[PDB]
């Protein structure tokens, strides 16, 4: 996260961190949507242009209080993956279209003050909240190129497809959307390669619930003027999520 | 001449992608595997190894090319219409076919009915530092 503020405790109880076993290495952010199902970007597990092809038994997940590092009692809970599900037409050769993966936990996790799942949006919620200018939130580790001690939170407005389109030479699709600040909005901010930002979330004013509308997917550098982070359009991919889960 | 509905009506025999790759059979193991969790239009006939657009992909007709995820390619037809670029919150299809629950507790597990309400905030009527900024931006 670049140009963010200090996260509070259990501000993001859904935030799930993904680590490579050998060596202990942070890969990506993710979100908990039930006691056993974890939503993330396909590009975190699979990207052959970089020779990245991770599997169940190479990966670790950490959940809960990120250990307020006053070296006093650690409770970041550690879970293992039964199954990974990469979207079958994740267009990794072209523009990363359908940048979405599911991960089943080996053992279902118990909910606490620090571990609670995020909602997946319905038709009316998505129609209501997916507007240019409406702000969502990403939480990750701050960028000074790796991770600082305290979680950073950044609020970014959704951008008009026309400005998204005119801002990059990559073919953008209905399965993506871009968020962030235009030059001379004043406010800046972005996610970055490695901060494990994971979910882009929004708070429904109709029922006070946090919904995941996006997944950190791709960008061209970090926090640039006339550039915007791209987010997997979760809602438009919901039928896939339902079909993997309901047919498990 | 030109081809409507980004290939949704196409019945031709074009069996090679735009990278010059040969289409695999719709009916092959590696293709049936990659199709399990996708939502195809039944109207669209998955014949032989012909580039179809079963899932209404607005890029157009395609076909499996190998068996691992991402192993598909598009095919060069002469579309009249570059698909109208809908905005982020437009054209959002319906998901119900019926807070309300969407998933099946057997496979999904518990937590859906309770999702998105944080125990250290929304359960205890405590605003967080920044959530003001979000709710401010949702008015216009
Ligand atoms: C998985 C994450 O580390 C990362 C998210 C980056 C978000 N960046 C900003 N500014 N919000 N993903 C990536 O780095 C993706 C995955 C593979 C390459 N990539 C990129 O963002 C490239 N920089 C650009 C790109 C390459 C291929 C296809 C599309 C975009
Ligand atoms: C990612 O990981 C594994 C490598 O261990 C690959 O899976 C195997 O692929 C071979 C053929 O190349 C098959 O004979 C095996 O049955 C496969 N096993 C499984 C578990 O899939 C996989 O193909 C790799 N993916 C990519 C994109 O390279
Ligand atoms: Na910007
Ligand atoms: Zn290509
Ligand atoms: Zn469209």
């Amino acid at each position: 996260i670049v140009e963010g503020s200090d996260a509070e405790i259990g501000m993001s109880p859904w935030q799930v961190m993904l680590f490579r076993k050998s060596p202990q290495e942070l890969l990506c952010g993710a979100s908990l949507i039930s006691d056993r199902w974890v939503l993330t970007a396909a590009h975190c597990l699979l990207y052959p242009p970089w020779d990245k092809n991770f599997t169940e038994n190479d990966l670790l997940v950490r959940i809960g209080k990120h250990s307020r590092t006053r070296y006093e009692r650690n409770i970041e809970k550690i879970s293992m993956l039964e199954k990974i599900y990469i979207h079958p037409r994740y267009n990794w050769r072209e523009n990363l279209d359908r940048d979405i993966a599911l991960m089943k936990l080996k053992k279902p996790v118990a909910f606490s003050d620090y571990i609670h799942p995020v909602c997946l949006p319905d038709r009316e919620t998505a129609a209501s909240l997916l507007q240019a200018g409406y702000k969502g939130r990403v939480t990750g580790w701050g960028n000074l190129k790796g991770q600082p001690s305290v979680l950073q939170v950044v609020n970014l407005p959704i951008v008009e497809r026309p400005v998204c389109k005119d801002s990059t030479r990559i073919r953008i699709t209905d399965n993506m959307f871009c968020a962030g600040y235009k030059p001379d909005e004043g406010k800046r901010g972005d996610a970055c390669e490695g901060d494990a930002g994971g979910p882009f979330v929004m708070k429904s004013p109709f029922n006070n619930r946090w919904y995941q509308m996006g997944i950190v997917s791709w960008g061209e550098g970090c926090d640039r003027d006339g550039k915007y982070g791209f987010y997997t359009h979760v809602f438009r991919l919901k039928k896939w999520i339902q079909k993997v889960i309901d047919q498990f | 001449q030109c081809v409507p509905d980004r290939g949704q009506q196409y019945q031709g025999r074009l069996a090679v992608t735009t990278h010059g790759l040969p289409c695999l059979a719709w009916a092959s193991a590696q293709a049936k595997a990659l199709s399990k969790h996708q939502d195809f239009n039944s109207a669209v006939q998955l014949v032989e190894n012909f580039c179809r657009n079963p899932d209404g992909d607005e890029e157009g007709v395609w076909c499996y090319v190998a068996g691992k995820p991402g192993d598909f390619g598009y095919c060069d037809l002469n579309y009249c219409e570059e698909a109208v670029e809908e905005e982020t919150g437009d054209g959002l299809d319906e998901d119900s076919d019926r807070y309300q629950t969407f998933f099946n507790p057997r496979t999904f597990g518990s937590g859906e009915a309770d999702c998105g309400l944080r125990p250290l905030f929304e359960k205890k009527s405590l605003e967080d530092k920044t959530e003001r900024e979000l709710l401010e931006s949702y008015i216009d």
